[PDB]
Parts: structure tokens; C-alpha cells; sequence
RNA sequence: AGGGCUACACACGUGCUACAAUGGCGCAUACAAAGAGAAGCGACCUCGCGAGAGCAAGCGGACCUCAUAAAGUGCGUCGUAGUCCGGAUUGGAGUCUGCAACUCGACUCCAUGAAGUCGGAAUCGCUAGUAAUCGUGGAUCAGAAUGCCACGGUGAAUACGU
RNA sequence: CGCGGGGUGGAGCAGCCUGGUAGCUCGUCGGGCUCAUAACCCGAAGAUCGUCGGUUCAAAUCCGGCCCCCGCAACCA
RNA sequence: UGCCUGGCGGCCGUAGCGCGGUGGUCCCACCUGACCCCAUGCCGAACUCAGAAGUGAAACGCCGUAGCGCCGAUGGUAGUGUGGGGUCUCCCCAUGCGAGAGUAGGGAACUGCCAGGCAU
RNA sequence: CCGACUUACCAACCCGAUGCAAACUGCGAAUACCGGAGAAUGUUAUCACGGGAGACACACGGCGGGUGCUAACGUCCGUC
RNA sequence: CCUCCUAAAGAGUAACGGAGGAGCACGAAGGUUGGCUAAUCCUGGUCGGACAUCAGGAGGUUAGUGCAAUGGCAUAAGCCAGCUUGACUGCGAGCGUGACGGCGCGAGCAGGUGCGAAAGCAGGUCAUAGUGAUCCGGUGGUUCUGAAUGGAAGGGCCAUC
């Protein structure tokens, strides 16, 4: 994984000494990236539950776990267990090398989207990415029967608070929305 | 580390650097918070002339009467 | 001054282009009349896929030019398949006329490419150079015709009977 | 009871035995007729053939069961 | 005998919670690597496996802490058996029983078991 | 149209206080109820199975409470 | 017929008293093994409102529970996946219980079975509801009888409509 090999040669000791810690997990060390992808229901024969899976199978060549509409109750409405939201969370060592892309250089991609912000990551140090656009594997096609929108990306941390934060996600690089 | 999922993963090496090793990131304005304008250069090709015609080497100074060529 | 006149959901009157195999597709090939033109029409030249571009004779009009009639013919070609018709739409590039082509232009071009497979009830025009069809030219016109006006090709069925 | 018979576009009717097709009429919404209106004529729209399943190029139709009605059944100590 | 971790406890909010401080080969976590058992409605995060260093940070023991939760007197008080009265579904009086809440105040825990380290 | 410099203005969660309950409890007597050990008294009362029944139409009164107008020489139950 | 109260801290308790429901659903919604933890509000968010999904936090059971209500629960009883069919037959110590009919509950015995390394478990469903006495007839089994004898009907016994 060669974005966590930079984490853990290079980063580790610039976060350590700045902030001035004491201890190697007192220390930022980025978490867990997770996934969800919402639907606008699966539809009545389950196809917009077929464009879940192929647009989690252009970030994560998995399956999903599949979440489900434990309580259904408003707009949107019924079944109240039945399948709804893609979640992913992600490998590992794996995950951390899916990591040099995946919310690094995922730029030709952006248009822009309402996360990734220096500031409004949550007063907990935790965030979600709702990307938009697909990252681009280099095999052929690009006929996938596209659902154009997908993924909410929610990066989890070792983070308690706003400063653990923003040493993750702004100056570990890569740099937050300008 | 359930060995029965997920099918690639990290082929090419992940490549990606500026333009030119493997599709692009370019500048330090690498953050792309904008659509695509589909419209801008060459037409626009840095000036504010959206094509004159066809190229003389005369290009004389002042006026003209085109049916009559005097 | 800028919008609007030009909207669009929908219904109606008129003309357009076609639904094909008498045909459509390619090359080659033949014979029109009538017109308009100086601040206009504008060859030949050399470029340009094309529109056009630029250079410039010439014209003052039976002189030059707009302007090469086209369908038709001749051979190849497609083989009834919404196609090799039709090509509207729509993207991009392009030419152009002009204070200015976005609302709202004309035209080239490349790509893509829909409806239409002879049309209820009803309903119009037509007897002869007429009907049908092919193309030409001009007035309005800075530009901008599918229409208007006129021009000529090829050129018919039939009206028994009131 | 057992038997027979029915279960059609909003509504009311066509197709039914080797079957082939969702028809007709009202009601709809637009057209046509006449100077205009009236009615008249007309185009279009409007369905799983009550249900499930068996077959042929063919099931609305023929077969069982499901589900639903109805006629008869002088049947239940 | 003492100090400390851990397993198994007794008792089971005076035991808990918050708050603030402390500790690492003794053990315990996190912890790295998962090849192989095994395992993820997908995911070595979990479960599981191989295991050092890092590290006491987070977890968890420990220590201080009354903010909180909690326990909680004494007295009085309502209610009540029975027995007697005035009357109304209302109390007094006799004598027994006598709360709940609040108050003073207590209160951050005592305790058995084997093992392991350390002190001795 | 976003949002906020800008609170001038509203009532939810929350906070403190205060009251109420047949079908409310984080709380709880008196008494009644079961079983046990012992003292006393009690013509064994009681308890088994047999002969014979009458009975199942009860009201006011204290005590507790449903209905009712905390009406009824009401009504229905519990207790005495 | 079931649940609460009246109903007086055993419990039975009455009224055209007060308030709701049931007349099944069940082939996993039962068993067993193995695992796992809610409502609710907030912080952030691809479009959903932060009020369908996501991560985190606070919350700590206020959710869940096939179907009222009451009790229940975190060993979950709830949520899930495998294997599985103890929704076993014969019995049944002892009892709460009802005038009776009758209803309920149960360790163990004996057999045969499934899960589980295993101790262990299971004789339905978390509990209380989901029903119908006898007669007669009906189908099935039987090592029971089967009017002179032998067989048969018929009847008995058992299973079930």
C-alpha cells in the first residue's frame, strides 16, 4: 500500500512532532474507509438495486453488504426490510492501498460535491464523500447502464475531535476542496 | 482475508502522477471543483476574433467594394 | 436601447418533401426560353471536402456575366429489406450577409438519424401544350422563398350521358 | 348435496365443435355536414377475455383445480 | 507476611457514574504480519491464526474526587387492627401496628480462591 | 431563490419549581392469607366414607367499594 | 373464550359496571448449535430534511415480541445462519384446579431420533385466546368377537373424519 508506506515512513514522524504526542497510537492513523451509495428505492422489480451493484463494482470489486430499510416510515416508504444502501467496509492494508486513488487523485472525476471541506467534517473527526463520478478502472467499455450519480465515500479516522481531523483529510495530503 | 471476492483490484500499479505517466492529474489546481465549459479553445485561441476568413498575404490597410475588384 | 413581433399544449386552411424498383444509387450525356445586371452582375486565374475564399478580365448588355437547364438519355448499380428511399430533428466544425445572427438568419459540411409502407368520414382541381412532373429566371432584397410572378422541357387520361 | 350453466374496453352486448380473432352499441375526446346551430356521419382512445396451469404457428375458445355467481338436484334422524 | 496482573469468585447500586490523576514484561490490552486452521449476509475491523518491536496513548487495573446516582437516621406526620363516640362514605378518642417523602448524616466498596511477577 | 452581518420574535427538546390518577410505580404499611414450633384451654370442635335432608325467593344496620344525584326503607358485590 | 380493573397487598369474587381482543397463524414463524444487540435525538452528508440509506456520537432498552392486553426477557423469549425434524410413541412420581363433565402442569422410566467436542437439550410455538360433550354415520389398522361348524357380515378395540 504506498499511500500508507508514505503515511508510515514519512508522515507518522512530521504528525508526531508538530502536534507534539507522546505515543504512536496517541497519534492520527486514518482509519476504515466505509461506503454507502443511497437508491431511490430498489424499484419495483429490484433494478435500481442492480445499478447498487455495478456502481460499487467500480470501486469495490465485491458484493455490497447490502443495508436494509430496517424501520420504513415517510416518503419514501414500505417494506420496512427490504434492501436499499451499498455499504463497503473496505480491507484493510488493501483499503489503505485503494487509498492512492481513492480520494487522492479521484480529481479528473470531481465537478464538485457537498463533503470533503476543512471545516465541515463532523465535530467528531469523521466524514462521508459523496463523489458523484465513477474513479475509472483501464479495462474495456463504458456501458455499465450507468446510475451517474453514487457513493457517499465515509472516511473514518483515528479521531476524536477537530484536530485529529483536519491532520487527516487537509495537510497529510490529499488537500480538501479548493 | 476471505480469498472468494472482489477480482482486481490494483493492476496497473496505480500509475497516476501529472499528464504523462498514464491518464492525467495536472497543476496544483488539481482539485476540479467545476464543470466542463465544451467551448473554450482554440475558437477561443487566447484572442477575441472567432474566424475570419481564409488566410491573404496582402492584408492591405484601410476599405474595400468587393463586386468591384479595382 | 433591449425585448417582442417569430412563444407552444392544442385544433384548423394552404404549399412543401416522401413513402419507391416506371424506381433509388454512381459516372458519362443531350437539346431550353424568358429575365436581370454601373454604389451592380462578375468569368478566367490560384486555393478550398463544400460553401466560399482571394486575384482580376469583362459588362454597360442579342457583345461580358449572372448561366451548366433539369427531369430525359446512355452504362454500371440497389434488389423491397423503413432501405441503398426519406432525410426532419439533434451535436460539433465551417462559410457568409451585415453595427449585430443569442432570443431570431441564410448557407456549407461531418457525424447521427425519426415519422412516413398510398392515408377514415369527407373532399378540391382539372377538356389540351391543358393535367402531371422536371428545372430555369426575376420582383420585393443589406441578408434571408418552402411562397408570388413569369419562363421552357417531357407531355396524358377522358366527358358515354344531363 | 350431485348435476348443469355463467363469470368480455366505464356500462350493456360479438366471437364459442378445427380453435386462428378483443367485435358491436352506448357513453368519451377530436374531426366532418350546413351560412350557422340541431340531430346525422366519422376518426382515435378505452381489456386480465374472473383465476391458475396443460398444447399446436393457434386458447377468449378445449381440460383439471383455484376463485366467484347462478338454475335444477322432491338429498342430510 | 507485603505489593502487583490475571483467571475464577463471594456479595451484587454506601458496591455504580462523571470528574481528575497514575502504571507496562510482572501480566493485560492495543499492537504488527496472516503463509497455513478458521472467518466476514460484503469486509483478518470482527471472529480466527502467527507473533517481535511499538505503547500505556485508547482500553483496563489503580489512586484522589461528592457533581451525580445511592443508602439514610432520630422525630413528627398520613394510613390502619381492634374497641368507644360525634355523624357521612368524615374524624376524634383508647391501645397496638405505623409508613412514603424530606432532614442530620453516611458514601468513590469490603471479601474468598489458585496462578504468575516483584518486594522480603 | 443560497446563507448570514442583522434577534426584533416564537414555541418543541432541555432545565428548575408545582399539582393529580380505577385501568400510572423507581415506593409501601396496617391487616388478612399459607406453612412451621411451642403454651394453655376447648364435652374433638375437625377430618374420612354411609343414611336423611332442607336449601339455591334475604333485607335494613356498621365496615370497603362499583351504579346512582357520595339520592332512595335504591342496586350489585366484598366483609362483619 | 382471552387480557386489565372494580376485586378490599393469597383469591374466587356481582351488575345491559369501566376498556380492548380472539373463533387462528405455524413445515419455520418449531427444535438444536453457533453468533449478535434496540428505540430516540444529534453532529456531518451525492439527491431523501439532520426527520428512507451512511459514519460518528449521545442514548441505554423507552425498541422488539405473528395476531388485544398483562406479565416477561438481554442466559435474551428478541435478531440470524447451519445442520435438523423430540410438532417423538408408550408411560408417568407428585400436584395446583373445577360441583361434575373436565382442564392444567411435570421430574423421571423405557424405546426410537436430531443437534452439539461436549456437558446438555427438545414430548411444539415466550404465557394466558385459536373451541364443541354424547349419538349416529364414514374411511383406515387390529395378534378382538365373528349364534349349529367353518368363513363372512355385524359388533368390539385402536387410529382418524
Amino acid at each position: 500500500a504506498k499511500l500508507h508506506d508514505y503515511y508510515k515512513d514519512e508522515v507518522v514522524k512530521k504528525l508526531m512532532t508538530e502536534f507534539n504526542y507522546n505515543s504512536v497510537m496517541q497519534v492520527p492513523r486514518v482509519e476504515k474507509i466505509t461506503l454507502n451509495m443511497g437508491v431511490g428505492e430498489a424499484i419495483a422489480d429490484k433494478k435500481l438495486l442492480d445499478n447498487a451493484a455495478a456502481d460499487l463494482a467500480a470501486i469495490s470489486g465485491q458484493k455490497p453488504l447490502i443495508t436494509k430499510a430496517r424501520k420504513s416510515v415517510a416518503g419514501f416508504k414500505i417494506r420496512q426490510g427490504y434492501p436499499i444502501g451499498c455499504k463497503v467496509t473496505l480491507r484493510g492494508e488493501r483499503m489503505w492501498e485503494f487509498f492512492e486513488r481513492l480520494i487522492t487523485i479521484a480529481v479528473p472525476r470531481i465537478r464538485d460535491f457537498r463533503g470533503l471541506s476543512a471545516k465541515s467534517f463532523d465535530g467528531r473527526g469523521n466524514y462521508s464523500m459523496g463523489v458523484r463520478e465513477q474513479i475509472i478502472f483501464p479495462e474495456i467499455d463504458y456501458d455499465k447502464v450507468d446510475r451517474v450519480r453514487g457513493l457517499d465515500i465515509t472516511i473514518t479516522t483515528t479521531a476524536k475531535s477537530d484536530e485529529e481531523g483536519r491532520a487527516l483529510l487537509a495537510a497529510f495530503d490529499f488537500p480538501f476542496r479548493k | 482475508m476471505k480469498k472468494d471476492i472482489h477480482p482486481k483490484y490494483e493492476e496497473i500499479t496505480a500509475s497516476c502522477s501529472c499528464g504523462n505517466v498514464m491518464k492525467i492529474r495536472s497543476t496544483v489546481g488539481h482539485d476540479l471543483n467545476l464543470d466542463v465549459c465544451s467551448k473554450c479553445h482554440p475558437f477561443f485561441t487566447g484572442k477575441q476574433r472567432d474566424v475570419a476568413t481564409g488566410g491573404r498575404v496582402d492584408r492591405f490597410n484601410k476599405r474595400f467594394n468587393i463586386p468591384g475588384s479595382k
